[PDB]
């Protein structure tokens, strides 16, 4: 339940590296500005400037320790710590409009980027001239893309766009991983493969999280409707309206219970129940604070996993358009509010 | 012709059902960042527009999008003498909009002023106090327009009496 | 001209 | 300065010739046949008796949201229209609470679409069953107006 | 780095900004603008903190502009003062930037079209006698353009700071009879924006305050789809009005004035320029050439230098041009526009592709010796050492 | 019968009245306006000569650099102007006001906004100053003879302006616009005095270095030298002036000296008062006219007009047609050395001359217009104001589309 | 256009530090080369003090330069002590006693232009400026009172008292 | 330039 206020303007994405030592947040600006933490304390010490645009997405990957960025400026660049530098690694995107997300891969080997040109760029290395070369898939598509997330077999993505609709794609790649195995969304999973396509029409999907066990995916909308696919279940949703305002990002904490955030400035909780095969409001977390009544004094736009992954987490972070970043601890939340319980 | 209590209590709720907004790069231009509603290129980022209204003259029209709103507004004129009044009231409230930063220069057609609202507002400015500018605006015109033309009658009296105090 | 060269 | 050359290519638009323009879809079932929505007899049979809140939920219960066509749509804003008019400023509560989630949302829904053409007193009413639909069904049930691709 | 060990570097040497490196770099070494600046006392600045040399150059001037008078060696492709274009190129081979000794290595440049002779012939000059470089070559910023783009085909549109010139390619054949040069850049763009700013009341009139100008160009200023729907948002809406805080604090406001400064390379009268934008010029080019290549132009116009990177340009530019076939080629045939085949190359590293493609060619010719120009030729034939190349000099 | 226009050239210090037709203005009034320190009070003001005196009235002056900053007083000032002074019923006379070449567009449509609708006035025409000047030297010159171009220097009290002008044509996108003027030269003689001549009560201040610099100031060749003789020579160069105060009506003496020639410096070393320029006003005719066509550079530097009431200073002209004849007849020796010095070109003969109007010279081209019937004609009018707006008078020559 | 520079820099002209150890007509004693010309670097720096107050941009294109820089901010710290003089002989002694106080030099605190000043790297050329300077402090003042002072009165004059408050930019030794 | 533009 921290609450560092980093700036007053925006912070548009952030990432933390492994050991949750460092964090990569973007200021509203071209610059993505990397703080350590020093006890408790934040201090700056690098700062990332190749950017000609806003920054909307950035990943860490935690074993290479490779950042990776996206902008407005139809860019990605890949940084390499060399020494006490970071140094870019040029990429080839090859959209004409801007982008607006990016996720590394589980395995490293790849990542993916979702644009405004109604596409999605699966890009991998390329030693032969150091670039990162991009693969298209814009079959189904029809509008921007606004978030993914990873199948834990490093081949299957998720993706939420404005189009209203939350489709599945497989991002394989014959030329750095073998094929995959089967999985409940389908064995037919070549390169640009629609697997599963929502059904409600109504409302953008901000936010996408594939479950730990890879069978569950849920995804949030400007509809106040939160929804969850289940795959052992024959693809049948699971939604959920709400009473309030919107959510804009969503992870499992559980294989069975998820965390959204969004325009009411604070988190909640949502319990899945496949027996009954129905969605549960599981409470507002943060208890109103003792006008606004909580510590993010505007929206959350990205919520993130720290500390126990997503098969159960003990810790996950928020950062908004309040300039803010407020790390929150489960069990806290759950002694902290006796009603609470996580399933 | 209904009562205020409720119609500022239904607008203020679609306010901040409309002003949950987001930054959002266009898809049609190279790398611009446009409000949709104004330029409205792109339907689907367009929501719904839905109006409120006591009576027939008054009432205020939402137009949202994913990362703009518009908010024009009517103003009820009984007499023609008000009708003046609110006309110029607007103008010169429109010539200072580079400092009512929510303002449009022009009013759409049919309504007497109109707010646009961006996602840079909302980031920078306090989201709750906008609209608190647009609900205390909505009750205070109607005393702001009565008090003049009060002032108006009172100086016809004084420019009758010193031209027939001197006969 | 209209084809070949420009008047 | 000022040209003098043949500026007339800048004035005609290119754009609207264009592939890539969205293009949202419809209930292929109802282009066909529409759906005939709340008949007027069997609301109106149900006015005769008073029995409002019955004749309430028989115009909520048909709805021709998948419906292109708009005569029966417009058709069936002013039964429920006329519907809400006619109820007792102490009922309403009794009323809205009755509903389910999903009728509140589209009861707002012809809220505000009662609010674009009023009669002398259509407003003063949707006002207090606007205030009603809130307190059960909070902002989000708005959103679900604004994100509603298909009119009611 | 060549087999002898000697490196291989590319330097630019533009009249903004120059991009210096080495062969086969995917990124340039060192991007700094080529500017020196001398120091001054001005009364409203007081500093003592820091060191001010005598001869600032590059990042260490324009971060110190308050105290330098600030001036630019190059103009419009051609320069102008030499003492002070070789301080620039000491800092550029320096323990600064580039910490080479020049009498080890090989050198690549550039220069563009049409442009005097005496200009190329005092660079070559320069590089053997004082700087005393192992192998020159002097490139054409066309070719250099389509290497990085990898193409032997494409209509080439290269906007910079001084110079804004197109030079179509076909198949690695030149057609210099078709180069064509507006008068129009970064730097006209820059300074109508003083121009405009001026019925603000916001004056910029000294030398460092040009490159403060420069920074809000970069930031805010864009080019317009359709100028007619933009002149409607700047009339009924207030949402183009950015600001922007100066190095003295003064804050300031900037509305239509982020489309109508870079709307003069395509409406060029607005600053006394007559003649025809850059659109209206590149299908006048087109409709120059043999009529079997004009297919293949469409398809490959390739963009590059900065100012090619207003937020706007390629769709705009686009736009124009499948007006103007519209209207002349097909006569106001809408239904035929489906079948026109246009892709204007527009990849965001358009910023350096003269550099890039010059990192390309070294790599490629870095261990052949009847591509340089040695400084044993130089010393025998002197400035007649350029006719390997094609040019001729004596 | 049928009736003449009404011709207005607000400026920064003085205010030019009258109607068509004539020579000179019927009423020349400083742009004060005096209003008291709801209801019928806001028409107790009065403006021009009627504005100084008055003891318990606050004097404003509501133009700077020839733009209007507050237009709650400009529609005061201006309703005197017609109804008061010129006694003109709005509704039958049209209408010729003038802008600066840098008015912003916003002050053009609130002017027209102001015309059309509160005074309901037929017709518009919103000239430049500078440009009208240009005419009236014209009829000062032989008839027949008459040179359509030439270039305009019109200094005042708020900006100084250079406006080149070729074969009737105005090059609008050469202008260039000057921050400095009388009123900066007369804040700069109030600065002198302060800090030497102590006895100058602050009221008396103002007064007292317009006289100065109207009557004892001057332009001299080079500066330095001009301290020599004024410290080795002081009797022959120091005059003095004798004022009045006001309160006790006793007499105050004062001694001028560097003022005299240090306030027209600022035209050429104009970072004496504003370090916001440096350019003299002899290098800035130098730029705006290199940036003109090949063609009309040599008719331009043959024919530059001085006008305004800041360039009555003595040995003005003297001394920019010999700061540009240097810097014109060394341009062309680099170029003779350049080609091979073959060919020795032409001289340039440059020419600065000061015509008889100053004080009006502007409202005179405005007077000759207006009486021609083609005023009548690119006049905006009532009828295009209610369909296009007030968004008709948005444009003027130094900006195009 | 520019302000008034120094004429007498040749090359034969020995540098201290980043300054022109230039000749100087004097009966004091200093490091300072005697000159035999009718002008010097204080006669200029005089001529011009009065035009040079007023310019508000200097460019620095000699080294030269860098020493009339200096005098030209000493002599308003002359006329802050004489206008309170009331005779000739009281004004000599005060402009002895300012010279002999040791200002700021190029390096330490006080100077307002360290940035474009180079200081002595070593302890001799550190010795070298202090006492050219100081050749420079008294010469200056000594040549001042010729010239404030108007002999009618035997007191300062109102034309060069005006000037107290004008700063050469806006720099002074103190 | 030389002759014709300043360059
Ligand atoms: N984001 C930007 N938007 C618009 N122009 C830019 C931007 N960044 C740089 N520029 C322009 O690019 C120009 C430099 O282009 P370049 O060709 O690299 O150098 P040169 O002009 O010296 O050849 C600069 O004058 C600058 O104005
Ligand atoms: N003989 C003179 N010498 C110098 N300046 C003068 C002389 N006579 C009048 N002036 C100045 O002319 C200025 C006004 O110029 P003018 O253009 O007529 O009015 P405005 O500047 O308002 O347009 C006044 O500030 C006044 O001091
Ligand atoms: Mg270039
Ligand atoms: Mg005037």
């Amino acid at each position: 339940m921290a609450y560092h206020s980093f700036l007053v303007e925006p912070i548009s994405c952030h990432a933390w590296n492994k050991d949750r030592t460092q964090i990569a947040i973007c200021p509203n600006n071209h610059e993505v500005h990397i703080y350590e933490k020093s006890g408790a304390k934040w201090t700056k010490v690098h700062e990332l400037k190749e950017h000609n645009g806003q920054v909307t997405g950035i990943d860490w990957a935690p074993e290479s320790n490779r950042i990776v960025t996206c902008g407005t400026d139809r860019n990605a660049y890949v940084w390499t710590l060399k020494g006490r530098t970071w140094k870019p690694t040029l990429v080839i995107l090859r959209i004409n409009r801007a982008a607006r997300c990016v996720r590394w891969a589980p395995n490293e080997n790849k990542f993916a980027v979702g644009s405004g040109s109604r596409v999605i760029s699966i890009c991998y290395f390329e030693q032969e001239n150091d670039w990162w070369v991009c693969k298209h898939i814009k079959k189904p598509i029809r509008s921007t893309v606004l978030s993914l997330d990873w199948h834990p077999n490093n081949v299957l993505l998720a993706a939420g766009s404005c189009d209203f609709k939350c489709r599945i794609f497989s991002a394989y790649i014959k030329e750095v991983e073998e094929r995959p195995a089967p999985t409940p969304w389908g064995s037919k999973m070549p390169f640009g493969e629609l697997m599963f396509e929502s059904s409600s029409s109504c409302g953008w999907v901000h936010g996408v999280c594939f479950s730990a066990s890879g069978s569950r995916v849920a995804w949030v909308s400007h509809d106040s409707t939160v929804c969850l696919a289940d795959a052992d279940k024959k693809m049948a949703v699971a939604t959920l309206a709400s009473e309030t305002l919107p959510l804009l990002a969503l992870t499992f904490i559980t294989d069975n219970s998820l965390v959204a955030a969004g325009h009411d400035c604070f988190p909640v909780l949502f319990t899945y129940d496949a027996a009954a095969g129905m969605l549960s409001f599981g409470g507002r977390l943060d208890v109103p604070k003792q006008g606004l009544d909580s510590l993010h004094k505007n929206s959350v736009s990205q919520i993130s996993v720290l500390s126990g992954g997503k098969a159960k987490c003990s810790q996950f972070c928020t950062t908004g358009m309040d300039g803010g970043m407020s790390i929150w601890d489960v069990k806290s939340l759950e002694s902290a509010l006796k009603d609470l319980k996580i399933k | 012709t209904a009562t205020l209590r409720p119609y500022l209590s239904a607008v203020r709720a679609t306010l901040q059902a409309a002003l949950c907004l987001e930054n959002f790069s266009s898809q049609v231009v190279e790398r611009h960042n446009k409000p949709e509603v104004e330029v409205r290129s792109s339907k689907e980022l367009l929501l719904q527009p839905v109006t409120i209204s006591r009576n027939e003259k008054e009432k205020v029209l939402i137009e949202g999008s994913i990362n703009s709103v518009r908010v024009s507004i009517a103003v009820k004129q009984a007499d023609e003498i008000e009708k003046i009044l609110c006309h110029k009231f607007m103008r010169f409230m429109m010539m200072r909009a580079e400092n009512f930063f929510i303002l449009r220069r022009k009013p759409v057609e049919g309504y007497d002023i109109s707010f646009l609202i961006t996602n840079f507002h909302t980031e920078q400015m306090y989201k709750h106090k906008l609209v608190d500018f647009v609900i205390h605006f909505m009750e205070e015109i109607d005393k702001e327009i009565s008090e003049m033309k009060l002032s108006v009658n009172a100086r016809a009296r004084i420019v009758a009496e010193e031209f027939l105090k001197n006969f | 001209w209209x084809a070949x060269c420009p008047a | 300065a000022r040209n003098t050359l043949s500026s007339r290519f800048r004035r005609v638009d290119i754009d609207e010739f264009d592939e890539n323009k969205f293009v949202d879809e419809q209930e292929e079932a109802a282009a066909a046949a529409a759906e005939p929505g709340p008949d007027p007899s069997e609301v109106d049979g149900l006015l005769r008796q008073g029995d409002m809140l019955r004749a309430f939920h028989a115009a909520l219960r048909n709805s021709p949201v998948n419906t292109k066509n708009q005569a029966v749509k417009e058709r069936a804003q002013g039964v429920v229209l006329k519907v809400l008019t006619n109820f007792k400023s102490s009922e309403i509560e009794q009323a809205v609470q009755s509903l389910d989630r999903n009728g509140v949302d589209l009861l707002m829904k012809y809220i505000y679409k009662g609010f674009e053409k009023p009669t002398e007193n259509s407003s003063a009413v949707l006002l207090q069953w606007h205030e009603k639909a809130l307190a059960v069904g909070g902002l989000g049930s708005i959103i679900r107006v604004l994100t509603a691709r298909k009119t009611v | 780095m060549d087999s002898q060990g000697r490196k291989v570097v590319v330097c630019d040497n533009g009249t903004g900004f120059v991009k210096c490196g080495y062969a086969g770099s995917n990124f340039p070494e060192h991007i700094f603008p080529a500017l020196v600046g001398r120091p001054i006392i001005r009364s409203t600045t007081k500093v003592g903190n820091i060191e001010i040399k005598d001869l600032m150059v590059g990042d260490e001037a324009s971060e110190l502009r308050s105290m330098l008078e600030v001036n630019y060696p190059m103009e419009n492709g051609i320069v102008r003062n030499w003492d002070d274009m070789k301080h620039l190129w000491d800092y550029t081979f320096g323990p600064e930037k580039l910490n080479i000794d020049t009498r080890n290595c090989k050198i690549l440049l550039t220069e563009p079209p049409m442009n005097p002779t005496k200009n190329r012939e005092k660079i070559v000059e320069v590089m053997f006698e004082t700087y005393q470089f192992s192998g020159v070559y002097v490139a054409i910023q066309a070719v250099l353009t389509l290497y990085a783009q990898g193409l032997l085909t494409g209509v080439v549109v290269d906007s910079g700071d001084g110079v804004t010139h197109i030079c179509p390619v076909y198949e690695g054949f030149s057609l210099p009879h078709l180069t064509r040069r507006l008068d129009i850049a970064g730097r006209d763009i820059t300074r109508y924006l003083i121009k405009l700013l001026l019925l603000r009341g916001y004056a910029f009139n000294h030398s460092a305050d040009f490159e403060t100008v420069r920074m809000i160009k970069e930031k805010l200023c864009y080019v317009g789809y359709n100028i007619e729907q933009e002149q409607k948002l700047a009339l009924e809406t207030t949402v183009l009005v950015e600001s922007y805080t100066l190095p003295d604090g003064r804050i300031i406001k900037v509305g239509g004035e982020r489309f109508e400064a870079p709307e003069a390379l395509f409406q060029p009268h607005l600053i006394n320029v007559e003649g025809v934008g850059v659109a209206e010029l590149l299908f006048n080019t087109i409709q120059a050439a043999d009529i079997d290549t004009r297919s293949e132009f469409y398809k490959h116009i390739v963009l590059s230098g900065g100012s090619t990177m207003y937020p706007g340009l390629p769709s705009r530019l686009e736009r124009e041009l499948k007006q103007l076939y519209l209207e002349r080629v097909l006569k106001g045939d809408v239904e035929k526009l489906s079948k026109f085949k246009i892709r204007i190359e527009d990849p965001p590293r358009r910023k350096h592709m003269v550099f890039l493609g010059g990192a390309v060619l070294a790599d490629i010719m870095k261990d052949k010796d009847n591509f340089w120009m040695t400084r044993q030729e130089y010393q025998e034939k002197g400035v007649r050492v350029l006719e390997k190349l094609g040019v001729t000099v004596r | 019968g049928r009736l003449p226009a009404c011709v207005v050239d607000c400026g920064t210090g003085y205010t030019k009245l009258g109607y068509a037709g004539n020579t000179e203005p019927q009423f020349i009034i400083p742009s004060c306006i005096a209003i008291k320190e709801k209801g019928v009070d806001d028409l107790d003001f009065f403006i021009g000569d009627e504005a100084i005196e008055k003891p318990t009235y606050a004097t404003k002056w509501p133009i700077r650099h020839g733009i209007v900053e507050d237009w709650d007083l400009m529609e005061r000032f201006m309703e005197q102007v017609i109804f008061k002074y010129l006694r003109a019923e709005p509704e039958d006379h049209y209408f010729l006001l003038t802008e600066p070449p840098l008015n912003t567009p916003e002050n053009r449509e609130y002017t027209a906004e102001i015309m059309f609708e509160s005074f309901n006035v037929p017709g518009l025409y919103i000239a430049v100053q500078a440009v009208l000047a240009l005419a009236a030297s014209w009829t000062s010159r032989q008839v027949g003879e008459r040179t359509l171009t030439g270039t305009v220097i019109d200094s005042g009290d708020g900006v100084t302006h250079v406006i080149p002008v070729a074969e009737g044509y105005v090059i609008g996108s050469c202008i260039k616009h000057i921050p400095i003027a009388g009123r900066d030269i007369t804040y700069f003689i109030q600065q002198l005095l302060r800090d030497r001549e102590v006895g100058i009560p602050p009221e008396q201040s103002l007064e007292t270095a317009k006289a100065v610099k109207e009557r004892y100031s001057y332009v001299c060749p080079d500066l330095v030298k001009e301290f020599n003789k004024y410290d080795t020579d002081g009797s022959k160069w120091i005059k003095q002036y004798t004022g009045i105060n006001a309160i006790s009506k006793k007499e105050f003496s004062i001694d001028v000296g560097y003022e005299r020639f240090l306030g027209p410096e600022i035209f050429f070393h104009p970072e004496f008062a504003n370090p916001d320029f440096t350019q003299p006003i002899s290098e800035v005719v130098d730029e705006v006219i290199q940036n003109c066509p090949i063609d009309v550079r040599r008719p331009l530097y043959k024919n530059i007009v001085l006008s305004g009431g800041s360039t009555m200073f003595r040995d003005f002209g003297r001394r920019l047609q010999r700061d540009l004849k240097r810097t014109v007849d060394a341009r062309l020796k680099l170029s003779e050395e350049l080609s091979g010095g073959r060919l020795k070109p032409k001289p340039i003969d440059v020419q600065v001359i000061t015509h008889h109007m100053q004080r009006y010279a502007v409202w005179f081209g405005g007077s000759m217009l207006a009486s021609t019937p083609e005023f009548y004609q690119v006049c905006h009018t009532k009828k295009d104001y209610e369909e296009i707006g007030p968004s008709i008078c948005r444009h003027n020559p130094v900006f195009g589309v | 256009m520019p302000a008034y520079h120094s004429s007498l820099m040749d090359p034969d002209t020995k540098l201290i530090g980043n300054m022109a150890l230039l000749p100087i007509r004097s009966q004091f004693k200093g490091p300072a080369p005697r000159e035999t010309k009718d002008t010097d670097i204080v006669d200029e720096a005089i001529y011009y003090f009065k035009a040079n107050v007023f310019f508000k941009n200097y460019e620095i294109k000699n080294e030269a330069d860098r020493t009339l820089i200096y005098i030209t901010l000493y002599i308003s710290e002359c006329l802050k002590k004489l206008q309170k003089c009331n005779s000739k002989s009281q004004g000599e002694k005060e402009m002895y006693t300012l010279g002999i106080t040791n200002f700021p030099i190029p390096g330490e605190p006080g100077f307002p232009l360290n940035a474009i000043y180079a200081k002595p790297a070593n302890k001799q050329e550190d010795e070298v400026m202090r006492a050219y300077l100081q050749q420079l402090r008294q010469e200056t003042g000594l040549r001042l009172c010729e010239k404030v002072f108007d002999p009618q009165n035997d007191k300062p004059s109102k034309w060069w008292t005006c000037f107290v408050k004008r700063q050469f930019m806006n720099k002074s030794l103190s």
